[PDB]
């Protein structure tokens, strides 16, 4: 990634081994669920298209959501590239391309004076938000169950169906307040449908406890 | 396609 | 997080692969137990609002606590919305726009935004400002987790005097303490009960109680 | 509501 | 804490998740044994007000000696005030009355005063009585067993001595009790080596 | 009392 | 590896215990094709002695490494060819001391010796993970009742480690769907995903 | 410990965690005094004193290491008429004895002090090393490797005088083989990389 | 190790000291702890060598195997070399901390911390040949794959330390006909 | 005896 | 050859 | 011998 040293300077630096490794291992375990999309942006934090890629590139296995992940960047890419048409200023670089910020047809110096330019071109969070968007996708695909068939189980407790329901809400991304208290338990459901609308979801936990 | 099926990424057209 | 480097100046950097996988682990093998409060706390110190959404936005599973956490932050950044509305202008050079609640939520405000509320000279600390909204949040989930009441706690028949008190105070730092002090003797042991009752400090319990 | 239900912590609206 | 960076300038710097870590991971392996002190003191080097009440916060369980702790900290608070009737007050020292940057000026003040090092003062000190409470035998209940060996007897004596903790009845009981707790077998080789006989050659003589 | 029942250490009271 | 210190100057510095053994447990676990990329990350910046260590504290897997070292002596040889300045044995870090490949790294403008022994390692690695691939393209059929996603997970991954791209491309398009089960019959790849539940 | 400017720091939590798993895996095993040196490089007397107070039972070593601490500091009393007890941090202040160490020409009290805790430790573990090196015996498929890796290992513990190292080495060590290597070795003069593949 | 600042000593840290130890413990002599020991002994003194040599616990056979090394490495040493750092001096034993820096600092410099590395990896060596299990001699391929019988070869050979010869000698009539008639990538993928 | 039995290392006597 | 058998990457000739 | 068996590395003669 580019970071700021001890002397004030914005300087690339070797993505670290631990940061490679708690990117191989967040995949291994949790695959494409809906918390890995933030901890790849931690993870990626200052990251050049250089870095992208080779987190990418470490990724063994998934192959399916790899290759629709470089569909995504090839549509966003082609946008790019239908949005800036593009010899350059003593003191200023070539506008970027889409396969410039993939990493693909540019050097890691071309991306450092890119990044680290005043005013900058952030390739590194151009290609960052191109890869997010398509894992966002991915997670969307992955999501197994709607939120339809979300409906809580003849003794489950209310807990462990909202979680269940917020769960699958967050993978699959209106009518969250209605949906929620019409699949619980006639037990609970009943108990919800007392307090009326305009009831928050604390109030709603503690009354079918 | 700035990336085609099956190549890494990264990888120079 | 922001920090201040050797040459001391504060600037902004990366939240750690070690801070992040902790903050994993512990809300994975703690869920939220009253520890868990300070444990996010410290890990999250200087952090700025992005870095307190990417520490939230890690957290697989939880959802309901979650949802309530964001149901909390909407409800605190509407009350600072009511207490700040913005006289919008052009804002002057060299200053920075009143962060809205949204803003202080991270998201309507971009790093380079919360940076410069944090490292004003005088500051607006939008990181801790967001950080009080989120442990309010999991304060409220702490205390709707906290499984038994403090009145259900009694001495097990043979149960040492020291677990029961462990499992007293435990109980009463999840559960929020008014009759903290008759309530515990009261629901000790016949044995025990009649000692504490002879004596009319917590340290003077639990060794009349060996 | 800063934050929607279901939508992650920084959600843009 | 507050440490010294490369630059030379004493500056505050967050708690660690090393240290935090650290300190929680022995408290639930070691619970109250007599080196969870040093390990605390250790951990908290340097550290404010404010890191000290982190680290106390962050111990899960074990809230009687948490709830033991804090009327110890009661207790030497209202003594400051007693004897310092801005001069940090009892409550400031604690961290409950005073903002981070407060305890920073007290700590980095020329002349200084060691807040933290106060309030950690307290913390050990609380610390102290829950570890001679949580002893589970007394050093009179420590007898050497039939056939067991004389290095754990005294494995077992000195390790319930530094638990039950001062230093005259420590100094005492060490040159009495231990060789009148000894099996016959052994209790009568202590006492014609003697005292002024050093440890090493006491249990040298008691190898068998 | 600095510090209360359960109330956690760095708590501003009153 | 060479690095930049926080005074802003290009200094060598020691191969740290977390690269060494991070890049140990990565080929203990995994040559895969995502090892390459893993090993090229761990390599960043490396003077042609750590790549030495790196392949050095490799235990096990001697028919890879010693394809690996004839491979190193096909592209040394041919550097001393195009190359009749550091020989080819000096960017193999063999006849060449750790300040010999310091200099030419940090020489302005620079030899990147550390960046073109880390190509040939990462070729005869490619020729390695090609050689261990176990199953054929061709011979990636969808399962009965397999997911298609698995099957699309499986037919990418072996296309992966069997890497030409007029190949590649033409497999895609051909062969995915004409290995699929008949309920095929049934575009981007999202779109292809979504249309087989 | 004492890093350079020569500036103090806080002992690490990293170097605490290790010197306590150190002594709860290894107890009082002869490597676990280059480890004490090692994790106590550059430290004061205070930092020493912390380590040795981190240590969790073992409290029959621990007393055998303050008198060994007593005895060598009423030794330094004796030559020196800083004193014995600031050295073993007890009645010297940090900032003492940072004094010393930073002294030019210094005082490494840090180091002083440390010696008298290494010697005291050689003194335990000498008397913790189990058997001897005349119970060191190879068996009936024991590899030799196996059998001289115990046999230096009970040498190194048992902290022999070298003249006796060295002797038992040449002797001891191919009489206790077992007759298939015992045949096998039999010439004189011999090395340990000599000594084949049995 | 001595290293250098925005050229000082520095403490070997524990990361390192603790990185050796379990190297030790799990690889024992395997033939890539020669490696990890360089690594991790990069920039060292003499006085840091023998401090990582110190904390190995057990496997005393080849510790001293591989003090018998450096023996005859700083005898060797005195003979070509009749202050100049004498055998003694750089295996730390004669020699103080500030005289080893003062060495290793010099310009033009004494690199005592790599001559004396040069002594403890040549006795690592053959440590290694001699934890070898078995001999390449006795190394022959009924139905064991090809691969693993190579693997098992140069594993065998870098540990022992007539290549082309002995492996196609070795191997089952079934690969060793192929190979007779015959790169390694070349003879493995005619055994496949 | 500058550290007493049962006393800790750094122990401050008088 | 310029890495030969069994030798190490590394490796000095003769 | 300038190490001699079973005496630590750099020991003093
Ligand atoms: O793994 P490292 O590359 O050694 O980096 C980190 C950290 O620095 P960074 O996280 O900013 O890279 C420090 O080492 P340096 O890189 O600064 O030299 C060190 O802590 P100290 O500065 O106190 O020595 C320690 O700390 P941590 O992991 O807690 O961030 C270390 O990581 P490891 O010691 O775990 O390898
Ligand atoms: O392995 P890491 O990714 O670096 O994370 C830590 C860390 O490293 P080590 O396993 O190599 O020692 C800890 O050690 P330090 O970095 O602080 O030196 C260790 O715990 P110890 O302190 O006892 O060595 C252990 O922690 P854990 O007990 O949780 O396994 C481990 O794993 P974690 O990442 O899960 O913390």
């Amino acid at each position: 990634p580019i970071v700021q040293n001890l002397q004030g300077q914005m300087v690339h630096q070797c993505i670290s081994p631990r940061t490679l490794n708690a990117w191989v291992k967040v995949v291994e375990e949790k695959a494409f669920s809906p918390e890995v999309i933030p901890m790849f942006s931690a993870l990626s934090c200052g990251a050049t298209p250089q870095d992208l890629n080779t987190m990418l590139n470490t990724v063994g296995g998934h192959q399916a959501a790899i290759q629709m992940l470089k569909e995504t960047i090839n549509e966003e890419a082609a946008e790019w590239d239908r949005l800036h048409p593009v010899p350059i200023a003593p003191g200023q670089m070539r506008e970027p391309r889409g396969s410039d910020i993939a990493g693909t047809t540019s050097t890691l110096q071309e991306q450092i004076g890119w990044m680290t330019h005043n005013p900058p071109i952030p390739v590194g969070e151009i290609y960052k938000r191109w890869i997010i968007l398509g894992l966002n996708k991915i997670v969307r695909m992955y999501s197994p169950t709607s939120i339809l068939d979300i409906r809580q189980g003849p003794k489950e407790p209310f807990r462990d169906y909202v979680d269940r329901f917020y769960k699958t809400l967050r993978a699959e991304q209106a009518a969250t307040e209605t949906l929620l208290v019409q699949n619980a338990n006639p037990d609970c459901k009943t108990i919800l449908k007392a307090l009326g609308p305009g009831a928050t979801l604390e109030e709603m936990m503690t009354a079918c406890q | 396609p700035v990336l085609f099926p099956g190549q890494p990424f990264g990888q120079p057209p």
